[PDB]
């Protein structure tokens, strides 16, 4: 019995909020994704749970505005809850000011909606994270945190199993920089392929993968497209 | 409100090769009584943008501390120049408070000019804003900035918005726009810019009688936003027939 991971409102005598890291901990459980930046794009990447054999995959990322896009790991209906929210507040943005929201301001209101439902006994913490990924003037790439905290990254991975991809994204983070679109996606489908189990492999049911960019509005790969990428994938692997 | 009390006759903007020109004379009037002689009209949102104003003077003081406040936020969450809001994002934003005060049937009597630059990249003077302090009052060149990054807004008690090159408010609506669908032109200089709108304000001055001719200027270019020093506009009848004196017309019939 720990005695202070009952309630959400309780320090413990390190100073901790358990239901909060509880919370962070269902994070880890979820598919693993990735996503990394170029100067002038971002790239999404990321595992499609599969259920059973007659299961469709569930899907791992989500267009959010023209040029904004989501992935997420952990408790499902709460990242839906998230995403309706980010929609809501982009389209009646564009609604009153006739401009695409500022990026950080709309990560920070989803931080702010994090946060407040970690102080009253009556919430709980969002037991979910969201990898945002957007263009706006540059590539951007963000994540929230169930503790209401939000942080901007060059290269991004989690899910479970996402340290294998942590450490290629740290071998190559120099490289991405001043890679074309196609190296890119490459370098992104590697460092998911680097979270597999042993006997997995990345297909066009299991893989999600999403663009955004200078030109390029937040657009998810077709099947001949993504196939051809996983095609050379497996054969740059054997090498 | 349910109606003026206290009130500013006419605005006039219009773009020019370095940016805005805005101009306004500095009078509030309370009915035909010229209460007020020395008025500000034209306030300053941030470096880029201005909000001119007619119509009733409380409403255009309440529509002014909203908009400096926002702007205050808008600063407080900026992170880089780029994030700072444009004059058309607040022209948005003053529409929309209108449009909403009119469903409620409660507007604000006033009729609003939302101008300013539309673009971050002929400047870095919004790298570090100075809020209470004014470096300008260095000795650099005004930048050529294209018509398509300058903004000028419309708004009126209906929530009726619109932007255009050259914009005017109240009796300017008559008289400056026709000699400004006449006679503007695309690059003029400061010169000729100042030039047509001395005209259009002395029109006004002859035939708007809540109007004045103590005029303030102000520009907003690559410099940010100026406020040149209030001037009396000379203002001298255009005939001889005028000055005439009726003792030397015709005694008889109706010679007045």
């Amino acid at each position: 019995r720990n005695l202070y991971d009952t309630d959400n409102i309780i320090y413990s005598p390190e100073g901790r909020l358990y239901q909060v890291e509880y919370a962070s901990e269902a994070i880890k459980q979820g598919t693993c994704a990735v996503a990394i930046k170029s100067k002038d794009y971002v790239v999404v990447s990321g595992l499609k749970k599969c259920i059973s054999k007659l299961s469709f995959p569930q899907e791992k990322i989500f267009k959010i505005d023209d040029y904004i896009g989501i992935s997420m790991s952990g408790i499902t209906s709460d990242a839906k809850v998230l995403t309706k929210f980010m929609q809501n507040e982009c389209l009646s943005h564009k609604f009153l000011y006739n401009e695409n929201i500022n990026i950080e301001s709309l990560v920070r209101s989803v931080a702010d909606k994090y946060q407040k439902n970690t102080q009253k006994s009556s919430k709980r913490a969002f037991g979910v994270g969201l990898m945002i990924a957007a263009y706006h003037n540059e590539p951007c790439i963000f994540e929230t945190r169930p503790n209401g905290s939000y942080f901007e990254y060059d290269a991004l991975s989690f899910g479970a199993r996402s340290h294998a991809s942590k450490t290629y994204l740290e071998k190559n983070l120099h490289l991405f920089e001043e890679c074309s679109l196609e190296e890119l996606i490459l370098h992104c489908l590697k460092a998911l392929k680097c979270s597999l189990s042993s006997e997995s492999e990345l297909t066009i049911s299991n893989t999600a993968l999403a663009v955004v960019g200078k030109n390029h509005p937040w657009q998810e790969i077709s099947s001949l497209q993504l196939e051809e990428y996983l095609s050379k994938v497996k054969m740059d692997a054997e090498q | 409100t349910l109606g003026p009390v206290v009130t500013g006759t006419s605005v006039i903007a219009i773009k020019y090769k370095h940016g805005i020109m805005i101009a306004a004379d500095r009078k509030a009037s309370y009915g035909s009584y010229a209460k007020f002689q020395n008025v500000e009209r034209i306030f300053k949102i941030n470096n880029k943008t201005v909000m001119g104003f007619s119509g009733e003077l409380a409403d255009a003081q309440y529509l002014h501390e909203l908009l400096t406040r926002k702007n205050i936020n808008n600063l407080s969450e900026k992170k880089r120049k780029e994030d700072m809001y444009t004059p058309q994002h607040y022209h948005s934003y003053v529409s929309r408070v209108f449009y909403v005060r009119k469903n409620r049937i409660d507007p604000l009597f006033n009729n609003i000019i939302i101008a300013g630059i539309n673009s971050q990249k002929y400047d870095n003077n919004d790298d570090n804003v100075l809020l209470y302090t004014n470096k300008n009052n260095n000795n650099e060149e005004y930048k050529e900035i294209h018509k398509d990054d300058l903004y000028i807004g419309f708004v009126d008690m209906h929530g009726t918005n619109f932007c255009d090159d050259y914009i005017t408010t109240g009796y300017a609506r008559y008289f400056a726009l026709t000699l400004l669908r006449d006679h503007y032109k695309d690059n003029m200089t400061e010169e000729e810019a100042r030039i047509l709108i001395n005209e259009c304000l002395r029109i006004l001055y002859f035939r708007d009688a809540t109007s004045s001719n103590f005029i303030q200027i102000v520009k907003v270019t690559s410099k940010g936003v100026e406020y040149e020093e209030p001037y009396i506009l000379p203002c001298v009848l255009n005939s001889a027939d005028y000055v005439y004196p009726s003792t030397l017309l015709p005694p008889a019939g109706c010679m007045w």
